[PDB]
Protein backbone atom coordinates (compact mmCIF):
# COMPACT_ATOMS: atom_id res chain seq x y z
CA UNK A 1 0.00 0.00 0.00
CA UNK A 2 1.13 3.57 -0.68
CA UNK A 3 3.25 5.17 2.10
CA UNK A 4 3.02 9.10 2.83
CA UNK A 5 5.58 10.50 4.97
CA UNK A 6 3.98 13.80 6.49
CA UNK A 7 5.95 16.85 7.92
CA UNK A 8 4.01 18.68 11.04
CA UNK A 9 6.06 22.19 11.06
CA UNK A 10 5.95 25.38 13.68
CA UNK A 11 7.20 26.65 16.44
CA UNK A 12 7.11 25.86 19.92
CA UNK A 13 4.09 25.56 21.99
CA UNK A 14 1.70 25.46 18.84
CA UNK A 15 0.23 21.75 19.15
CA UNK A 16 2.38 20.16 16.58
CA UNK A 17 3.05 17.24 18.90
CA UNK A 18 -0.87 17.23 20.66
CA UNK A 19 -2.40 17.12 17.06
CA UNK A 20 0.06 14.13 15.77
CA UNK A 21 -0.96 12.53 18.86
CA UNK A 22 -4.72 12.93 19.24
CA UNK A 23 -4.40 11.88 15.36
CA UNK A 24 -2.54 8.72 15.85
CA UNK A 25 -3.35 7.76 19.11
CA UNK A 26 -6.56 9.11 20.38
CA UNK A 27 -5.42 10.67 23.20
CA UNK A 28 -4.93 14.03 24.29
CA UNK A 29 -1.20 15.43 25.52
CA UNK A 30 -2.18 17.51 27.97
CA UNK A 31 1.41 19.12 28.99
CA UNK A 32 3.72 20.07 27.56
CA UNK A 33 6.58 18.38 26.93
CA UNK A 34 9.13 19.91 24.06
CA UNK A 35 9.67 17.57 21.17
CA UNK A 36 13.43 16.87 20.11
CA UNK A 37 12.91 14.27 17.35
CA UNK A 38 9.64 12.03 17.22
CA UNK A 39 7.97 9.85 14.26
CA UNK A 40 4.66 7.93 14.16
CA UNK A 41 3.25 6.07 11.78
CA UNK A 42 -0.49 4.66 11.38
CA UNK A 43 -2.01 3.27 8.45
CA UNK A 44 -5.46 5.23 7.32
CA UNK A 45 -8.45 4.63 4.85
CA UNK A 46 -8.10 7.81 2.83
CA UNK A 47 -11.55 8.51 1.00
CA UNK A 48 -11.82 4.42 0.83
CA UNK A 49 -8.00 3.44 0.24
CA UNK A 50 -5.20 1.99 1.71
CA UNK A 51 -2.48 4.27 3.04
CA UNK A 52 0.57 3.98 5.24
CA UNK A 53 1.56 7.70 7.12
CA UNK A 54 4.52 8.24 8.49
CA UNK A 55 4.27 11.45 10.48
CA UNK A 56 7.55 13.44 11.53
CA UNK A 57 6.77 15.68 14.07
CA UNK A 58 9.44 18.55 14.28
CA UNK A 59 11.38 20.73 17.26
CA UNK A 60 11.61 24.44 17.48
CA UNK A 61 15.12 24.29 17.72
CA UNK A 62 18.46 25.05 15.82
CA UNK A 63 19.40 21.45 15.06
CA UNK A 64 15.56 20.94 13.40
CA UNK A 65 16.78 24.58 11.72
CA UNK A 66 20.43 23.03 10.46
CA UNK A 67 18.09 19.91 9.20
CA UNK A 68 15.05 21.31 7.82
CA UNK A 69 15.78 21.14 4.26
CA UNK A 70 16.57 17.66 4.78
CA UNK A 71 13.19 16.59 6.35
CA UNK A 72 11.56 19.47 3.72
CA UNK A 73 13.30 17.14 0.80
CA UNK A 74 11.91 14.03 1.89
CA UNK A 75 8.69 14.74 2.58
CA UNK A 76 6.08 14.66 0.58
CA UNK A 77 2.78 16.84 2.83
CA UNK A 78 3.05 19.59 5.08
CA UNK A 79 1.03 20.88 7.96
CA UNK A 80 1.94 24.50 8.94
CA UNK A 81 0.85 24.90 12.52
CA UNK A 82 0.47 28.03 14.53
CA UNK A 83 -1.39 28.69 17.13
CA UNK A 84 -4.82 31.69 17.70
CA UNK A 85 -3.71 32.30 21.14
CA UNK A 86 0.08 33.07 20.05
CA UNK A 87 0.58 36.17 17.26
CA UNK A 88 4.69 34.83 16.83
CA UNK A 89 3.65 31.58 16.05
CA UNK A 90 1.79 32.91 13.13
CA UNK A 91 4.52 35.67 12.25
CA UNK A 92 6.85 32.54 12.24
CA UNK A 93 5.55 30.60 9.45
CA UNK A 94 5.65 33.14 6.03
CA UNK A 95 9.67 31.78 6.15
CA UNK A 96 8.74 28.10 6.05
CA UNK A 97 6.69 28.33 2.94
CA UNK A 98 8.85 30.23 0.83
CA UNK A 99 11.53 27.31 2.21
CA UNK A 100 9.42 23.97 1.19
CA UNK A 101 8.70 25.82 -2.02
CA UNK A 102 12.45 26.46 -2.54
CA UNK A 103 13.16 22.68 -1.64
CA UNK A 104 10.98 21.13 -4.07
CA UNK A 105 11.90 23.18 -7.24
CA UNK A 106 7.89 23.90 -7.41
CA UNK A 107 4.97 26.10 -6.48
CA UNK A 108 2.88 22.30 -6.37
CA UNK A 109 3.85 21.10 -2.69
CA UNK A 110 1.09 19.85 -0.62
CA UNK A 111 0.33 21.47 1.96
CA UNK A 112 -2.18 22.84 4.58
CA UNK A 113 -2.17 25.79 7.12
CA UNK A 114 -2.92 24.95 10.58
CA UNK A 115 -4.55 27.35 12.87
CA UNK A 116 -4.84 24.88 15.93
CA UNK A 117 -5.95 25.73 19.50
CA UNK A 118 -9.47 27.04 18.07
CA UNK A 119 -10.97 25.77 21.58
CA UNK A 120 -9.49 28.75 23.02
CA UNK A 121 -11.70 31.30 21.60
CA UNK A 122 -11.82 33.66 24.74
CA UNK A 123 -8.31 33.45 24.03
CA UNK A 124 -7.81 34.08 20.64
CA UNK A 125 -5.26 36.77 19.13
CA UNK A 126 -5.06 35.87 15.44
CA UNK A 127 -8.34 35.94 12.81
CA UNK A 128 -9.45 33.20 11.21
CA UNK A 129 -9.97 35.26 8.52
CA UNK A 130 -6.38 36.26 9.29
CA UNK A 131 -5.15 33.06 8.54
CA UNK A 132 -7.72 32.36 5.64
CA UNK A 133 -5.80 35.42 4.31
CA UNK A 134 -2.59 34.36 4.78
CA UNK A 135 -3.41 30.93 2.93
CA UNK A 136 -5.35 32.60 -0.06
CA UNK A 137 -1.91 34.43 -0.85
CA UNK A 138 0.34 31.35 -0.38
CA UNK A 139 -1.63 30.52 -3.96
CA UNK A 140 -4.85 29.25 -2.19
CA UNK A 141 -3.68 27.17 0.03
CA UNK A 142 -5.73 24.52 2.19
CA UNK A 143 -6.54 26.03 5.38
CA UNK A 144 -8.13 24.10 8.45
CA UNK A 145 -8.75 26.05 12.20
CA UNK A 146 -8.29 22.62 14.24
CA UNK A 147 -8.35 21.98 18.12
CA UNK A 148 -6.28 18.42 19.33
CA UNK A 149 -8.25 18.84 22.63
CA UNK A 150 -12.02 19.20 21.29
CA UNK A 151 -10.95 16.92 17.92
CA UNK A 152 -12.07 19.62 15.68
CA UNK A 153 -10.38 19.00 12.05
CA UNK A 154 -7.60 16.53 13.39
CA UNK A 155 -8.14 14.00 11.28
CA UNK A 156 -9.12 16.61 8.31
CA UNK A 157 -5.47 17.61 8.51
CA UNK A 158 -3.63 14.74 7.36
CA UNK A 159 -6.32 12.93 5.04
CA UNK A 160 -6.39 16.46 3.26
CA UNK A 161 -2.40 16.32 2.87
CA UNK A 162 -3.08 12.43 1.80
CA UNK A 163 -5.24 13.83 -0.92
CA UNK A 164 -3.44 16.45 -1.78
CA UNK A 165 -0.51 13.35 -2.33
CA UNK A 166 -3.26 11.99 -4.76
CA UNK A 167 -3.94 14.27 -7.43
CA UNK B 1 22.24 14.59 27.39
CA UNK B 2 19.71 12.71 25.06
CA UNK B 3 19.72 9.13 23.91
CA UNK B 4 17.80 8.16 20.56
CA UNK B 5 15.23 5.08 20.83
CA UNK B 6 14.24 3.09 17.91
CA UNK B 7 10.80 1.72 18.49
CA UNK B 8 8.20 -0.53 17.15
CA UNK B 9 6.22 0.03 13.74
CA UNK B 10 9.58 1.90 12.25
CA UNK B 11 9.01 4.66 14.95
CA UNK B 12 11.85 6.40 17.07
CA UNK B 13 12.25 9.00 19.37
CA UNK B 14 14.70 11.33 21.24
CA UNK B 15 14.92 11.60 25.06
CA UNK B 16 16.74 14.00 27.47
CA UNK B 17 18.00 12.59 30.21
CA UNK B 18 18.24 14.44 33.70
CA UNK B 19 21.17 12.67 36.44
CA UNK B 20 19.00 10.31 38.35
CA UNK B 21 16.64 8.78 36.20
CA UNK B 22 16.24 5.81 35.17
CA UNK B 23 15.92 4.10 31.52
CA UNK B 24 12.49 3.59 32.07
CA UNK B 25 11.70 6.89 33.77
CA UNK B 26 13.15 9.11 30.47
CA UNK B 27 11.39 6.98 28.15
CA UNK B 28 8.03 6.21 29.83
CA UNK B 29 6.04 9.34 27.96
CA UNK B 30 7.02 8.83 24.98
CA UNK B 31 6.22 4.87 25.19
CA UNK B 32 2.65 6.40 26.69
CA UNK B 33 1.76 8.47 23.29
CA UNK B 34 2.14 5.43 21.35
CA UNK B 35 0.30 2.82 23.56
CA UNK B 36 3.53 0.62 24.47
CA UNK B 37 4.17 -0.89 27.97
CA UNK B 38 7.54 -1.96 29.14
CA UNK B 39 6.40 -4.67 30.74
CA UNK B 40 5.26 -6.15 26.98
CA UNK B 41 8.78 -4.82 25.53
CA UNK B 42 12.17 -5.41 25.74
CA UNK B 43 14.83 -2.73 25.39
CA UNK B 44 18.67 -3.42 23.92
CA UNK B 45 21.32 -1.52 23.51
CA UNK B 46 22.64 -1.32 19.62
CA UNK B 47 26.43 -2.48 19.55
CA UNK B 48 28.05 -0.25 16.69
CA UNK B 49 31.46 -2.24 17.09
CA UNK B 50 29.92 -5.49 16.75
CA UNK B 51 27.74 -4.63 13.56
CA UNK B 52 25.47 -3.64 15.63
CA UNK B 53 24.69 -6.87 17.56
CA UNK B 54 21.83 -5.87 20.27
CA UNK B 55 22.82 -6.21 23.79
CA UNK B 56 19.41 -6.44 26.22
CA UNK B 57 18.84 -4.09 29.22
CA UNK B 58 17.23 -3.76 32.54
CA UNK B 59 14.25 -1.25 32.19
CA UNK B 60 15.87 -0.03 35.31
CA UNK B 61 19.53 1.05 34.05
CA UNK B 62 20.61 4.14 35.08
CA UNK B 63 19.40 6.34 32.04
CA UNK B 64 22.80 8.91 32.74
CA UNK B 65 24.92 5.35 31.78
CA UNK B 66 23.62 5.34 28.72
CA UNK B 67 23.73 8.88 27.30
CA UNK B 68 24.85 8.92 23.97
CA UNK B 69 23.54 4.82 23.18
CA UNK B 70 20.94 4.18 20.56
CA UNK B 71 18.40 1.95 21.71
CA UNK B 72 15.76 0.00 20.24
CA UNK B 73 12.39 -1.13 22.01
CA UNK B 74 11.28 -4.45 20.71
CA UNK B 75 8.04 -6.58 21.82
CA UNK B 76 8.47 -9.36 23.42
N1 LIG C 1 -6.54 24.02 24.70
C1 LIG C 1 -5.78 23.40 23.77
N2 LIG C 1 -4.51 23.16 24.12
C2 LIG C 1 -3.67 22.62 23.22
C3 LIG C 1 -4.10 22.24 21.89
N3 LIG C 1 -3.04 21.68 21.24
C4 LIG C 1 -2.03 21.66 22.11
N4 LIG C 1 -2.42 22.24 23.28
C5 LIG C 1 -1.60 22.40 24.47
O1 LIG C 1 -0.58 23.26 24.13
C6 LIG C 1 0.68 22.90 24.74
C7 LIG C 1 1.76 22.66 23.65
O2 LIG C 1 1.35 21.52 22.88
P1 LIG C 1 2.40 20.61 22.07
O3 LIG C 1 1.66 19.65 21.26
O4 LIG C 1 3.50 20.15 23.01
O5 LIG C 1 3.18 21.74 21.26
P2 LIG C 1 4.37 21.57 20.14
O6 LIG C 1 5.62 22.18 20.81
O7 LIG C 1 3.87 22.38 18.90
O8 LIG C 1 4.54 20.17 19.87
C8 LIG C 1 0.36 21.62 25.49
O9 LIG C 1 0.07 21.87 26.87
C9 LIG C 1 -0.92 21.11 24.90
O10 LIG C 1 -1.68 20.51 25.90
C10 LIG C 1 -5.49 22.53 21.59
O11 LIG C 1 -5.92 22.31 20.46
N5 LIG C 1 -6.25 23.15 22.53
CA1 LIG D 1 26.30 6.44 20.10
MG1 LIG E 1 6.15 18.93 20.08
Amino acid sequence: MREYKLVVLGSGGVGKSALTVQFVQGIFVDEYDPTIEDSYRKQVEVDCQQCMLEILDTAGTEQFTAMRDLYMKNGQGFALVYSITAQSTFNDLQDLREQILRVKDTEDVPMILVGNKCDLEDERVVGKEQGQNLARQWCNCAFLESSAKSKINVNEIFYDLVRQINR
Amino acid sequence: NTIRVFLPNKQRTVVRVRNGMSLHDCLMKKLKVRGLQPECCAVFRLLHEHKGKKARLDWNTDAASLIGEELQVDFL
